[PDB]
């Protein structure tokens, strides 16, 4: 069509429909509110009931407020990720990979990886506050950990230590 | 009955109270750049940067 | 084989309406004077919610599916399709409104 | 090694004996428990060498115990019937 | 009418 | 989905051909 | 010396203490969600994900590894997921238990019936045993059939 | 590169219903067709091979810049049959080094 | 008695619009509606009180229940503690016409109906309040 | 010649140096 998706009106509803549905919340989360008469406001998950009711207790200087908690609904609820968080990739193609969080860009977030250790930038609804990694590599590549493997016609190694997408090997 | 269809207008109305407020939520339910459709990661493996095309229309070697 | 008839609610088998026509519709729509174009227009053999009257003028049901003048016989609670403009204009223009049946219109 | 054979064992009064019965001889199993929780939930990759009990989400207070296979068995029927049996290695008062 | 069909004490059970 | 038949019970649809040319194989362009 | 080490500290168990599953520590425990009847993906083996025989739940195979904690099926001890349920239902052992604290307390806003300006009240408060202090408490309240609005001065009561 | 190949996703893609051993073949057999477009296939793997005993002393751009240098001039030095690099994308992988382009 | 019932719910009624004014004020001043949910707590004591639903009914206090109901002009709908709370009321109390015509709570009632942001149980619940109200009329 | 060793102190690459067999005797 000599064209590259000059439509793109579908393709944003599919974007909007698996944001909407990628979204799951945890205890503790930071969350910020985006309708409703309490819109702009800060606030941490504390319990959370089936799927469609999140009771959040609200983060504000006036230390009654503070003390209360409204249950909210999912629909309106956007993640807060502050710098130098521990989170683990939802979905995409750097799914499961784990990090330090080093720029907010809004909906874009920044992250300096930790199998990689190099800055990866996925959307902020691909994240989930995760402060420990514990990735398993089986069920992965053609290599199990401490397999001794020839990298090339004349050298060889030992897998020290096992990723997604790459290996560590010890001449 | 007309009486009681007036009643019933008088008790539940006829809407226009708060038409103008649907049409607003109907106006703000309804809204394409490629930066916030894929990951930037993605967009720089597919050459669809705006990096690529200043590349690609530059009269120079790559 | 069976169809619903998209403007009265009446099913009765694809043959019978090409043969002899709706029997409620014919003032209409003449579709026992029309040719099979009518008949798959007005219509379509996908349907749900079978539905046997007998007493139309009495019956709750009937009075809610605007049946209640119209002959006993198997109907539909929704039928898929609905009519073209053409026709709604030709029955427009005789005086009578189309209320569709589909279900995406209330 | 029945229930009247443990009684006469506990006549003898000779406790190792029937602890070795009962598990060397038996079903022995280890298994990993969080320090804070209690509970067998802990995911350990002895060969990664890392243990995490992610409910609590603690990396440090992980302990092991040697534990019957069907104690292990009876402790996760009854989580699965919604009770918490939680093991823990200290006493409190 | 539509809202008028709804039912009734005196309608068929 | 190039066409819908009137029908409803198939329709005409465009596709990456599957073939050997003389267990699938991978989809490519129609190659003449 | 029959189990392969590991670095966790080997200690005996000292308590046990029981109690409830809080639906939070449910979902909290588990390591997958369990909505798919379908035991098997295709009838060709490899169970499908998110069924009853999911792999991350662990390996009851010779040549299988869980996938959650990559060890064998002689060392995996198995692992829990959830199920969310449509809509609550009781729980068939406790139902006797949950009529008498029903009894207990004030169906509109969950208060006790009676407070501890009854002396006997009181006397069921000061005994340690919960399951004693349950049985005065229930022999207490179940008498009681109405909501104080004011005290027998508002005591929060509903009426 | 035949055992790089057996390997390589591509391949498997190329011809699903076939063991790796019949992989391994076709990559001898390649080989033997066209070395350079053989080279070529493995993208960011040939920066692997066995190319110089002390090889691991360079940084990897260098190393990266060396190798790209050489593919550069000898595929002009070869040439690229334009019309069947458009036709045929096994044969496009020598169109970037061609002087002047690029990716 | 009934006259304290009614003098304490009048006062209910001037501390509801009092919230209601100043927590519209401060939406408008860009602050958020926080005194609906600080006397959100008594007004749900009150109203699960149910020896005081003639004396609501005697005072009309389900036309502020309307006025919390309403929406404010900026198209942001209240919070979904008020909602329940209220509709939860409204099924514990037995409204008729007569409070219906003195409240005007169906127009509020129709555009929860129609609206699309609302809970859909929520939408639901006024569907049967608007049915079980509607029966009276034709029978 | 080369032996990959495991060994509990040397945290530096979890465990696994490399020495010949030339270098070690036999316990
Ligand atoms: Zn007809
Ligand atoms: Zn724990
Ligand atoms: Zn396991
Ligand atoms: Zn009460």
């Amino acid at each position: 069509e000599e064209s590259t998706t000059i439509d793109l009106s579908t393709i944003a509803d599919s974007l909007k429909e698996t944001a909407k549905n990628l979204v799951s919340f945890q205890p503790g989360d930071n969350v910020e509110i985006i309708n409703g008469e309490l819109n702009h406001l800060t606030g941490t998950v504390s319990s959370v009931n089936q799927s469609t009711i999140v009771s959040v207790r609200l983060h504000s200087d006036d230390d009654t407020i503070n003390s209360e908690t409204v249950e909210i609904p999912t629909s309106d609820l956007r993640k807060i990720f502050n710098v130098g968080d521990h989170v683990r990739v939802i979905h995409g193609k750097h799914t499961d990979d784990t990090g330090l969080i080093v720029e907010v860009n809004g909906d874009k977030v920044e992250f300096i990886s930790n199998q990689t250790k190099r800055t990866v930038i996925v959307f902020s609804n691909y994240l989930i506050k995760s402060t420990d990694s514990t990735v398993s590599i089986n069920e992965s590549g053609r290599f199990e950990l401490h397999d001794l493997v020839q990298v090339n016609s004349d050298l060889v190694g030992i897998v020290i230590r096992a990723q997604k997408d790459s290996f560590d090997v010890l001449c | 009955q007309g009486e009681q269809y007036q009643e019933i207008i008088e008790i539940f109305g006829d809407g226009t109270d708060y038409q103008w407020t649907l049409d607003a939520e109907e106006e703000m339910e309804q809204p394409t750049s490629l930066a916030d459709v894929f990951e930037p990661s993605e967009l720089k493996e597919k050459m669809l940067t705006d990096e690529d095309n200043v590349i690609r229309v530059t009269d120079l070697p790559e | 084989r069976e169809r619903a008839c998209m403007l009265c609610g009446i099913v009765l088998p694809g043959r019978v309406f090409m043969q002899n026509g709706c029997p409620n519709c014919d003032s209409v729509l003449n579709l026992r004077d029309s040719d099979q174009a009518t008949v798959n227009e007005c219509t379509s053999s996908s349907f749900e919610g079978l539905v046997a009257v007998g007493d139309n003028e009495h019956s709750w049901v009937a009075k809610w599916l605007r049946v209640d003048r119209f002959q006993p016989g198997l109907y539909a609670v929704r039928v898929d399709g609905r009519l073209p403009s053409d026709i709604v204009a030709a029955l427009e223009q005789y005086g009578v409104y189309y209320r569709p049946r589909d279900g995406s219109v209330i | 090694f029945g229930e009247m054979e443990r009684d006469c064992m506990i006549a003898h009064g000779a406790a190792g004996f029937l602890k070795e019965r009962l598990m060397e001889a038996s079903d022995a199993f280890r298994v990993h428990v969080c320090g804070i929780c209690g509970l067998m939930s802990v995911i350990a990759n002895l060969k990664k060498n890392q243990f995490e009990c992610r409910s609590c989400k603690n990396k440090t207070n992980i302990y092991q115990l040697h534990i019957p296979y069907a104690a292990k068995l009876l402790f996760q029927e009854l989580m699965a019937m919604n009770i918490a049996p939680r093991l823990y290695t200290e006493r409190s008062g | 009418p539509q809202r008028l069909l709804i039912p009734t004490v005196d309608d068929p059970g | 989905v190039d066409e819908v038949l009137e029908n409803g019970l198939e329709a005409r649809l465009k596709l990456v051909p599957r073939l050997d040319y003389g267990f699938r194989p991978a989809q490519r362009l129609f190659s003449e | 010396s029959q189990f392969p080490y590991s670095s966790a500290p080997l200690r005996s168990v000292k308590e046990v203490q029981f109690g409830l599953l809080s639906p939070e520590e449910i979902r909290a425990i588990s390591v997958v969600k369990i909505e798919y009847p379908e035991i098997m993906d295709e009838s060709r083996q490899r169970p499908r994900e998110g069924g009853l025989n999911d792999p991350k739940l662990g390996s009851i195979d010779r040549n299988f590894k869980c996938q959650t904690c990559g060890e064998g099926m002689a060392e995996c001890p198995g692992h829990f997921g959830h199920m969310e349920l449509a809509k609550p239902v009781f729980h068939i052992g406790f139902i006797p238990k949950i009529k008498k604290v029903c009894e207990c307390i004030c169906m509109n806003c969950g208060k006790l019936l009676l407070d501890e300006t009854n002396p006997t009240m009181a006397q069921a408060i000061r005994i340690r045993d919960p399951k004693k202090r349950f049985n005065a408490v229930w022999q207490l309240c179940k008498t009681k059939m109405v909501c104080e609005a004011d005290a027998p001065v508002s005591r929060g009561g509903c009426g | 590169t035949a055992r790089l190949y057996q390997h390589s996703s591509k391949s498997s893609a190329e011809y699903p219903n076939r063991p790796q051993l019949a992989k391994y073949c076709i990559g001898l057999a390649k080989y033997i067709q066209s070395p350079l477009l053989e080279y070529l296939a493995l993208d960011e793997s040939m920066y692997s091979l066995h190319i110089h005993k002390h090889q691991n002393l360079l940084p990897r751009e260098k190393l990266i810049d060396a190798v790209q240098t050489s593919i550069v001039d000898i595929v002009n030095l070869v040439g690229v049959d334009i019309n069947e690099a458009v036709r045929a994308p096994y044969h496009a992988l020598a169109l970037p080094y061609v002087c002047g382009l690029g990716p | 008695l009934e006259q304290m019932q009614d003098e304490l719910i009048q006062q209910l009624k001037l501390q509801m619009e009092e919230s209601a004014i100043r927590d519209a004020n401060n939406i408008e001043q860009g602050k958020p509606a926080i005194f609906k949910l600080k006397l959100l707590p008594k007004v749900k004591d009150i109203l699960l009180r149910a020896n005081l639903a003639d004396s609501i009914l005697d005072n009309n206090l389900l036309a502020s229940v309307r006025l919390w109901l309403e929406p404010l002009p900026d198209a942001s709908l209240p919070a979904y503690q008020i909602q329940k709370v209220l509709f939860d009321a409204i099924k514990s109390l037995p409204i008729k016409t007569s409070h219906l015509r003195e409240s005007g709570l169906g127009k509020v009632m129709v555009f929860y109906q129609k609206s699309k942001r609302v809970e859909p149980n929520l939408k639901r619940t006024a569907e049967k309040l608007i049915s079980d109200w509607t029966r009276p009329i034709m029978g | 010649n080369f032996l990959f060793l495991r060994s509990r102190e040397i945290v530096e690459n979890q465990g696994v140096f490399v020495t010949s067999s030339n270098r070690v005797k036999t316990i």
